[PDB]
């Protein structure tokens, strides 16, 4: 809701720094794998538990 | 790339190709039969009399429930439609080998489309939503293209 | 013009401005 | 309902000649060899004398002045580059006043640039035939008219074939601005030729090396006294001295660190995250132009009231312009302004005379650090090089300041372009005139732009590169 | 300049809380270079000097 | 194949000149087209165009 | 005094907005000035050096043109 | 706190506060809004701590 608490605004903000795509300097490593961000999430189909 | 079937002669012998054309690939292979055998001014008139409605694509072998016209009786047949975005990508893929047969110095209104194959890509996924809860694939048929024309006077 | 004339035409002036300058002292000689 | 200047300028531009713009983007090797030939073909062109003149020992009334305009007396660049820098200046100050509207159109910008070239070869012509008429090269009487009209035709061929070159470089077959390279050019063998030149000129005393280190080992070599020998290099009256160069030297280094002055403002790609580049606002904002701007106009203020001085002498509004005395004070004859506005706007010689004539130089100071202001100021707007237009690039480049829309960038870039472009121009005033005090070789103006110059040439060989 | 933990050891409590109370404010403004867009040169010394504070505080520790 | 490898660089060639010559008779189109809207418009057009191919140019290289 | 202040303002507003942009510039590394001198250095040298020659070679020539 | 911020702006800027606004972002971190004494010239002492 709008009636939110101080744990849950910071556990949305942590779960909103963790939503963005791997920096783009980042897969010229040496052991690199990483096609690209696989634990993204959409606001629409998963919802974040709680 | 490695193409089906190789040119008799490379000099008078233009190719091209598509890969992943979200277009209908039984749709493609009629209006690929259609045009397989037409000089290249034939086939652009062809395709855009398609495009208008002027002529038809007779549909021979994947002609379930396909409606009856009277645009095919010059094919002996009876079945056909008017595939638009199958008669326009085999048409910009014409467009293509042309400026390739210019890039290799051949005459536009001598080139004879001499080999033309469609294959299947692979499909899309996308799911649809049915009685009962349960969900069902929509996925998509696109196809593979790749033609050879040929000087032929 | 293209850049070879104009580079052909200040090498002809300044071949011309010398042979006005020999044919000066020529003159004078 | 004003029928358009350049359409009546239209059937003129035809005769005009105009070099074709390359077809291929030329290589960048190709393009440095281009700016060499163009460069060489404009020193011959400089060494060259010209034809029939008469040896007259007259005072050169604008020896500071050809300096800066890369002109050599008596030879086929005696006008030098001043018709086009003048008909740039003009052309450019009536786009920006209003006078003349040039279209968006292509065929309004190629009117307008033929306009300018037309009006820098009218000014060429102009120019020649006024210097031949006022007896610079001797009576013209004595000359005759095939001579004097030889040497009009040679002088107008010479700045057709400058203005062609010029106009090859800034098209893209060559690297920046021919008129920029021709000037660093010749600041820079001036510079070199009065520190190394192996002549000797004999002073009443002595034969005596015009280059000042050349000078400085044959005087240490020669005379017992070293010590004296050496102070007499460092203080010569007459000739470049060893301090003069050293003041030079000063100089450069001094314009060289503010000329590394920059204001960086973040910019970051929208379509790319984490690209950091920065805009670089540089305290020279508005480069050598103000200078060159100045120098032309004060150039034609000269050339003008030594006209009018020489055909209408004794009018009020000649003494007004400017009084000329060739004064040949145990030197090379020099015609210096005595009096009236001429007299205000010459630089002082030296301290002495600075002292002399203590009005004379605030006057002078005032003078050159406004003009270079009020100049800064309108170039910015006339070139197009606003914040506005600055912010217009960005967009266009897609690059967008972090938190910023283009609006507010426009808004951040208009708080310091003004300020910086004035402040510049400023700077560049005083460095101009602590240098021309000091007295370094080449002029503190001719040092400034040769800085300036080299150091934009760098920044686009880099870019290229 | 490095700042090594060796020549450290013999200045005074003060003498080293002043080059604390310097180094804040050198972070201080290392922390505005970075949002307001500075050289590379300055955003990379934050590393350095996150860890001559942290060096400091352990030899005071 | 191996005659036509040799022949390469003669296509090449050919087919920058062509591109020229289409690209000089359109700038010719331009200069000669009376109106000055329909002249902008044109101009804004093929500006627009030229942009395009350096935005995709770069954007290929990428 | 009316006059003496409408000069005196802008002139004091552009100090002020001058000691800003001074206060923003980033003023040049050592590094930085080095590289530029030398930069400009080379390209001085290389001018000069042209300028020089051309000049000395043509010194001949024009006496050779002019003097006789 | 909003005193723990004014009586350290009075500490790293040596400048009267008029009054302190909190609130805490989505991001996580806590903005901040401190409005100057009504003689001091937030514009004019940005300029001086850099920002402007
Ligand atoms: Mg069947
Ligand atoms: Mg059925
Ligand atoms: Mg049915
Ligand atoms: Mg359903
Ligand atoms: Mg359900």
């Amino acid at each position: 809701s709008s009636h939110k608490t101080f744990r849950i605004k910071r556990f949305l903000a942590k779960k909103q720094k963790q939503n963005r795509p791997i920096p783009q300097w980042i897969w010229m490593k040496t052991g690199n794998k990483i096609r690209y961000n696989s634990k993204r999430r959409h606001w629409r189909r998963t919802k974040l538990g709680l | 790339v490695r193409y089906s079937l190789d040119p008799e002669n490379p000099t008078k012998s233009c190719k091209s190709r598509g890969s992943n054309l979200r277009v209908h690939f039984k749709n493609t292979r009629e209006t690929a039969q259609a045009i397989k055998g037409m000089h290249i001014r034939k086939a652009t008139k062809y395709l855009k009399d398609v495009t208008l409605k002027k002529q038809c694509v007779p549909f021979r072998r994947y002609n379930g429930g396909v409606g009856r016209c009277a645009q095919a009786k010059q094919w002996g047949w009876t079945q056909g439609r008017w595939p638009k975005k199958s008669a326009e990508f085999l048409l910009h893929m014409l467009k293509n080998a042309e400026s390739n047969a210019e890039l290799k110095g051949l005459d536009v209104d001598s080139l004879v489309i001499e080999h033309i194959q469609v294959n299947k890509a692979p499909k899309m996924r996308r799911r649809t939503y049915r009685a009962h809860g349960r969900i069902n694939p929509y996925m998509s048929s696109p196809c593979h293209i790749e033609m050879i024309l040929t000087e032929k006077e | 013009v293209g850049p070879v004339p104009v580079l052909v035409m200040s090498l002809l002036f300044i071949a011309s401005v010398f042979m006005l300058h020999i044919w000066g002292k020529y003159t004078r000689s | 309902m004003a029928i358009k200047f350049l359409e009546v300028i239209k059937p003129f531009c035809v005769i005009l000649p105009e070099i074709q713009k390359p077809e291929r983007k030329i290589q960048f090797k190709e393009k440095v060899l281009w700016t060499a030939i163009t460069l060489f073909i404009f020193l011959v062109c400089c060494q060259i004398p010209l034809f029939g003149i008469m040896s007259s020992d007259s005072a050169d009334p604008f020896y500071w002045m050809r300096v800066i305009l890369a002109s050599n007396r008596g030879t086929l660049m005696e006008l030098g580059i001043s018709p086009i820098v003048t008909s740039g200046l003009i052309m450019q100050l009536l786009a920006g006043a209003k006078i003349i509207e040039v279209g968006d159109t292509p065929k309004d910008r190629a009117l307008f640039n033929g306009a300018q070239k037309l009006f820098g070869m009218i000014i060429t012509i102009g120019q020649s035939i006024v210097y031949v008429m006022t007896g610079m090269y001797g009576d013209p009487s004595e000359m005759g008219a095939g001579i004097c009209l030889l040497i009009t035709i040679q002088l107008f061929v010479a700045g057709l074939i400058v203005l062609l070159l010029d106009e090859l470089l800034q098209k893209g077959y060559g690297l920046g601005s021919g008129i920029s390279l021709f000037i660093a050019t010749n600041i820079c063998e001036t510079i070199v030729w009065k520190a190394f030149s192996p002549t000797t000129v004999n002073t009443g005393r002595g034969m005596e090396f015009e280059g000042a280190i050349i000078a400085l080992f044959h005087l240490l070599a020669t005379r017992t006294d070293k010590v004296r020998a050496l102070r007499e290099a460092f203080y010569r009256q007459n000739l470049p001295n060893l301090m003069n160069l050293i003041a030079t030297i000063f100089v450069f280094a001094v314009v060289i660190y503010f000329q590394g002055f920059r204001v960086d403002l973040p910019i970051k790609s929208a379509r790319y995250r984490g690209q950091y580049n920065t805009y670089p606002i540089k305290l020279f904002y508005t480069s050598n132009i103000p200078i060159i701007l100045q120098s032309a106009l004060v150039s034609n203020l000269y050339v003008i009231s030594q006209m009018l001085s020489a055909r209408f002498s004794g009018n009020l509004l000649v003494s007004l312009l400017g009084t000329w005395s060739d004064t040949s004070s145990g030197g090379p004859a020099r015609a210096y302004p005595v009096g009236g506005l001429c007299h205000y706007l010459s630089p002082p010689e030296s301290f002495g005379s600075v002292l002399e004539d203590p009005v004379h130089a605030v006057v002078y100071i005032v003078f050159m650090l406004g003009s270079c202001a009020f100049f800064s100021k309108t170039w910015i707007e006339v070139s197009g090089s606003s914040a506005k237009d600055v912010a217009k690039q960005l967009k266009e480049q897609q690059m967008v300041m972090r938190g910023h829309r283009e609006t507010s960038m426009v808004h951040e870039l208009n708080r310091y372009i003004p300020t910086a472009a004035a402040f510049g121009g400023l700077c560049i005033g005083a460095l101009s005139v602590l240098a021309d005090f000091l007295g370094a070789i080449g002029s503190g103006t001719g040092i400034l732009l040769a800085v300036t110059i080299i150091y934009q040439y760098f920044e686009i060989f880099v870019k290229e590169q | 300049a490095k700042i090594k933990a060796r020549d450290l050891r013999g200045k005074k409590k003060e003498e080293l809380l002043k080059q604390l109370d310097d180094l804040k404010v050198e972070l201080s403004q290392l922390r505005v270079a970075k949002v307001t867009g500075g050289a590379a040169s300055k955003l990379s010394k934050i590393r350095v000097v996150r860890k001559s504070i942290a060096r400091v505080l352990t030899v005071i520790n | 194949e191996n005659f036509l490898k040799l022949t390469h660089v003669q296509r090449q060639e050919a087919a920058q000149s062509r591109r020229e010559e289409k690209k000089r008779a359109e700038k010719e189109r331009i200069m000669n087209e009376e109106d000055p809207e329909k002249q902008r418009r044109l101009e804004e057009a093929a500006l627009r165009r030229e942009q395009k191919k350096l935005e995709k140019k770069q954007m290929k290289m990428k | 005094m009316d006059q003496v202040m409408q000069f005196v303002e802008p002139s004091r507003q552009f100090v002020k907005d001058s000691i800003r942009l001074v206060k923003r510039c980033t003023k040049p590394d050592r590094k930085e000035f080095q590289k530029i001198a030398m930069a400009t250095a080379i390209g001085f040298a290389i001018m000069g050096f042209i300028g020089f020659f051309v000049k000395l070679i043509h010194i001949p020539i024009n006496n050779i043109i002019v003097g006789g | 706190n909003k005193h723990q911020i004014k009586q350290a702006v009075k500490k790293l800027y040596d400048i009267d506060v008029a009054k302190v606004n909190t609130l805490i972002r989505p991001d996580g971190e806590k903005k901040a809004y401190v409005r100057l004494a009504p003689d001091y010239d937030a514009l004019d002492v940005a300029n001086k701590i850099g920002i402007i």
